[PDB]
């Protein structure tokens, strides 16, 4: 039950976080062009980009366990 | 593609060689339309990380040099582009030859295709999925 539950979120958070990676890159560049001569407002998005240090590396966390999950999935298809 | 079409009729179709090349032409026409669609979009995202490389260098501060160290993504692009030619091969074949095949009949041809991709000096994504590769989450929702 543990691996069929994680199978759904594996390709879900694969696409979700990569769409959030494309979504947060856009939110960052919009305020960097608005606030460049202004104060460090970008900082108010950079604490969200500090949260992104979990998100960018969340991807890397899940890709690492994928290379471990997939060959176990394919072992279970045979029975 | 020749070795695939020759294998498609050989495995799938029953009735001895009444019928001949159709899909082959359309399979080729799909690849051309797919590689041009993908190389225009590979270079579009490569242009989005090159325009972000220009913008981070202008600024430089404590954590921002981790973002600069995003040559892992820039390094990653070469591996992504290496496989797009052979990835488009499988995608084109799925659109053309697979539409009317069984669950099992699709998978099995994929094997013969992938091992044909294995003999040739063509690089493909080993962890590959037709849905995720050509379906967009906005369309996947819509359907």
């Amino acid at each position: 039950a543990e691996m069929q539950r994680k199978r759904e979120d594996l390709i879900k958070l694969n696409t979700e976080y990569k769409l959030k990676l494309k979504n947060l890159e856009k939110r960052l560049l919009e305020e960097l062009n608005n606030s460049q001569g202004n104060m460090l407002e970008n900082d108010e998005l950079m604490v969200t980009l500090n949260n992104l240090k979990k998100e960018a590396m969340n991807i890397e966390k899940k890709l690492s366990e994928s290379e471990e999950f997939f060959p176990q999935f394919d072992n279970l298809v045979e029975e | 593609l020749i070795h695939f079409d020759r294998n498609f009729y050989q495995k799938m179709k029953v009735g001895v060689n009444p019928r001949s090349p159709g899909y082959f032409i359309d399979g080729l026409r799909a690849l051309v339309k797919l590689v041009t669609a993908k190389y225009q979009d590979l270079q579009e995202n490569q242009r989005f990380v090159n325009v972000g490389l220009e913008k981070l260098n202008e600024s430089v501060k404590s954590l921002t040099f981790e973002k600069e160290r995003w040559l892992n993504t820039t390094k990653q692009f070469s591996k992504t582009s290496q496989e797009l030619i052979g990835n488009c091969i499988i995608s084109s074949i799925y659109e053309t030859y697979f539409g009317h095949l069984n669950e099992r009949e699709r998978a099995d041809m994929l094997v013969i295709l992938k091992r044909l991709l294995g003999k040739f000096a063509v690089k493909y994504d080993v962890n590959y999925r037709f849905i995720d590769y050509l379906v967009t989450l906005d369309e996947k929702m819509k359907w």
